[PDB]
């Protein structure tokens, strides 16, 4: 309407964690 | 102990942390650094 | 063991709650559904096939809970509207709308004698309502953050509450006081089920952990690992031998009460299942979800 | 390695009694395509049977189960690990080859598999079996910690993680995971300089993962009202400096470029952002962040019909049925019809799992207000919908009252519901105006149906 919907707009950035692939003998 | 070196030698790591961040294609950063300098040309 | 009935596109929008009547007050013959499309569809399971008996409206927001009385052929519905509408099923007519104003309303539960109506509240209180009055008789006040899940003891002697971050609160409904404040979970609990003998209790959190607690001394009988997603709904096999698990990954694992084993899993909903209930013995198993398609699972 | 590939496809077609030729085929194929390794192991399983009916050594079978772990073949991967442990048991006397140690890492893989089954009970069992017999091992010590991290942070999750540093403070993976715990406590934002400085010893450096974590904890500082105070400008340029550093040491990192595009988008260069995010978009689509950040640009051009589809494309991961910030970032300048009523339906979906939010119950009141003023002003509309309009705005006024009594907000007090209250009062007046018009349109439709009744009597 008079103004848009409110948001805490952030261009965030995530991180992958440690994979732990099953090991290869 | 002997078990530690005994296991970490014989296994293999094909999947680490760092090359997850690195992309499997070849995306260089000159294009990235060129537009980095280009925005500095607006500055 | 499989699916008997599948009900294609049973609702316009996603179902959130299921109610299948257990007695022989023509409620084994029917199903009550509660959805986002503001439709309370009374589904007459007749001739072992699922027919629409009534479609009830007026819940202006999406339905959060439906239930069927043990001792009566009537039903009740809640939503974010905070107008806990009470429904008569022989005619498909509304008995009353219990305004749990202004917003302070959550999922409901028919009492085992179907006299008191428990619900969750934003403050942490548990508000009890007269089925005849529509009035907040008394609120079971146990502080916390928010009340998400509740269940009566079917034998009519306790209450248990699941909160917004894994708070389990044990009550004596004969006196309405807190017995134990159990804390085996950290992540939100959406469903909990008293045992048919009310000797055990099931927990369904965002961890896939069915932590089963004893009731008579209020201790951990054992933790059971479940799905990969959030387990959402649970019902006991009424002969007190199994329990079913609705999750957030289009998958319904069926569990043994003792051996802690996924005795079966259905995958049949292509979307996230929300609500589960057994047969009067536990052979038929009803099941809803965001597929808007209701799957009925015969499990001998 | 390329010459290895050439020699391996110099011998694969050949057979000068090829035995291990498939073993060193797949031994480089584990970096590469996994199916090639599968095929190599497939005929390698056979080739140990014809010269003599010899059971396959369990190192092969463990590794093929390890392959199927990253494939969909999880069940027969489990069968591979079982028969691997049996064949290691069939290596009854081989402590030279240390079948016991091979069983240790095989059990580690199988516990990691039970985690993929979400059989965390048996995962606990295998892990504690190994740690009770080889407590010097760390990865089992922290996967247990990771499992309780799935339950939560201040568990023995955090303590297994800290004792993993106690057994091995040199361990960068666990040390990173220490601060990964502290990512949950974002109020421990500026404190993470210290807990991500401990292994900024240059033996561990360069650690791209940690320094990107520094960039990320440095970017969460942004979107504050102190940018005009040059503070977040300095923060933007400091994150930019981190991103230049990781740029020079790695051109092919993609989370970096996501960070550069994010900080310049926070600098207001959104036309200068979709390009840099386009690069990582072809690089890999399977980064959940870039889906959001592209659609933020789209709604910044008000390109909703390019944005919300890619939002629900981000919803195509098996992570959470109602992620909250995604539907928040969905309902932003949503102004069309489905951008209003189906917007309400999305808000209801979020509210169903998140009824605690003040912002969400404010936003449903907002969108109900918008649709109420969409049906009473130039409308001249249906009876039933304007009958629903008064109820829905009454509900909206209930939330206007309810939120205003609450103290805590999203660090911006919502006494703005008060002007909504004057609005909804004048909306009551407008509704009392237009419900009379509804009765007028009802009576004229009655008279015109009388007019068709008479003429059909005439026919």
């Amino acid at each position: 309407e008079r103004s848009g919907v409110v948001c805490r707009v952030k261009y965030c950035n995530s991180l992958p964690d440690i994979p732990f692939d099953p090991k290869f003998i | 102990v002997d078990v530690t070196r005994d296991i970490v030698s014989r296994e293999r790591v094909w999947r680490t942390r760092t090359t997850i961040l690195q992309s499997t294609g070849k995306n260089f950063s000159k294009n990235i650094f060129a537009i980095l300098q280009s925005v500095k040309a607006r500055e | 063991y499989g699916i008997l009935f599948k009900q294609e596109q049973a609702h316009d929008d996603a179902i959130w709650s299921v109610a299948w009547g257990t007695n022989k007050k023509e409620n084994s013959e029917t199903v009550v559904t509660g959805s986002l499309d503001d439709l309370v569809k009374v589904w007459k399971w007749r001739d072992e096939r699922l027919d629409l008996q009534w479609s009830l409206e007026g819940h202006q927001l999406g339905v959060v809970s439906v239930d069927i009385s043990h001792t009566l052929p009537i039903a009740a519905s809640s939503s974010l509207d905070a107008h806990i509408r009470l429904w008569d099923l022989e005619n498909g007519k509304q008995i009353k709308s219990i305004d749990a104003g202004p917003v302070d309303a959550w999922t409901l539960a028919f009492s085992p004698d179907s006299q008191y109506l428990a619900t969750g509240t934003h403050v942490g209180k548990v508000n009890i309502f007269g089925v005849e009055s529509g009035k907040k008789e008394y609120s079971l006040d146990t502080r916390g953050k928010f009340i998400l899940s509740i269940a009566y003891s079917p034998d009519g002697k306790y209450l248990a509450s699941g909160a917004i971050d894994g708070i389990i609160n044990i009550f004596d409904i004969a006196t309405g006081k807190l017995l134990h404040t159990l804390e085996g979970h950290a992540m939100p609990i959406r469903s909990l089920t008293f045992s048919p003998d009310s000797q055990l209790l099931v927990t369904a959190s965002d961890d896939g952990y069915i932590k089963i607690y004893d009731v008579q001394h209020a201790n951990l009988a054992g933790t059971l690992s479940g799905h990969a997603s959030w387990v959402l709904n649970v019902a006991f096999c009424p002969d007190d031998t199994h329990f079913v698990s609705s999750s957030s990954d289009k998958s319904v694992k069926v569990w043994d009460v003792g051996t802690r084993t996924c005795v079966h899993t259905f995958f049949d909903h292509q979307d996230q299942v929300w609500g589960v209930k057994y047969n009067g013995n536990g052979s038929k198993i009803v099941s809803v979800g965001d597929d808007q398609e209701i799957h009925i699972y015969d499990c001998p | 390695r390329d010459i290895a590939k050439g020699h391996l496809k110099k011998v694969t077609e050949q057979y000068p009694d090829d035995v291990e030729a498939w073993i060193e085929l797949a031994q480089i194929l584990e970096q590469t395509d996994i199916q090639g390794a599968l095929s190599a192991y497939g005929t390698a399983t056979r080739i140990l049977q014809e010269k003599v009916q010899a059971d396959v050594p369990p190192e092969i079978l463990n590794n093929v189960g390890a392959l199927h772990f990253r494939l969909g073949n999880l069940g027969e991967a489990k069968k591979y690990f079982l028969a691997s442990l049996d064949r290691a048991k069939a290596e009854a006397e081989h402590d030279e080859h240390y079948y016991n140690a091979i069983s240790v890492t095989t059990s580690y893989n199988l516990a990691r598999l039970y985690e993929a089954m979400c059989e965390f009970h048996e995962a606990e069992k295998l892990y504690k079996n190994i740690l009770r017999e080889h407590p010097n091992y760390v990865d089992c010590y922290l996967r247990l910690g990771a499992m309780a991290r799935d339950k939560g942070n201040f568990y023995e999750a955090s303590d297994w993680f800290k004792e993993a540093l106690q057994i091995n403070q040199d361990h960068p993976d666990a040390w990173s995971l220490i601060g990964n715990l502290h990512l949950a406590k974002q109020e421990w934002g500026p404190g993470q300089k210290k807990f991500e400085r401990i292994l900024k010893q240059p033996s561990t450096q360069s650690d791209t993962y940690s320094m990107l974590a520094l960039g990320n904890v440095w970017l969460q500082t942004l979107h504050q009202p102190t940018r005009d105070r040059e503070k977040e400008k300095r923060h933007q340029d400091r994150a930019l400096a981190i991103y230049k550093q990781v740029l020079r040491n790695d051109a092919k990192n993609l989370y970096a470029a996501n960070g550069i595009g994010a900080v310049l988008a926070h600098k207001g260069y959104f036309r200068e952002a979709r390009d840099v995010f386009a690069q990582v978009r072809e690089a890999t689509a399977d980064i959940s962040d870039v889906w959001l950040n592209l659609a933020h640009i789209y709604v910044e051009q008000k390109q909703y019909i390019s944005a919300v589809q890619m939002y629900e494309n981000c919803l195509r991961k098996f992570y959470k049925h109602q992620n909250t910030e995604v539907v928040l970032y969905l309902a932003r300048a949503l102004f069309k019809c489905g951008k209003l009523q189906e917007c309400k339906q999305t808000l209801l979906k979020a509210r169903h799992v998140a009824p605690s939010d003040t912002v969400l119950m404010f936003n449903v009141a907002l969108v109900l207000q918008r649709l109420a003023t969409s049906v009473l002003k130039d409308e001249k509309s249906n009876l039933k919908e304007v009958l629903n309009a008064v109820k829905e705005l009454e509900l909206a006024h209930r939330y206007f009252s309810y939120l205003s009594k609450v103290g805590d907000k999203m660090r911006f007090d919502l006494a703005l519901a008060a002007t909504e209250a004057r609005q909804c009062s004048d909306l009551l007046s407008q509704a009392q105006y237009h419900v009379a018009r509804a009765r007028k349109q009802d009576e004229e439709e009655r008279e015109l149906r009388a007019k068709q009744e008479q003429e059909k009597e005439l026919l």
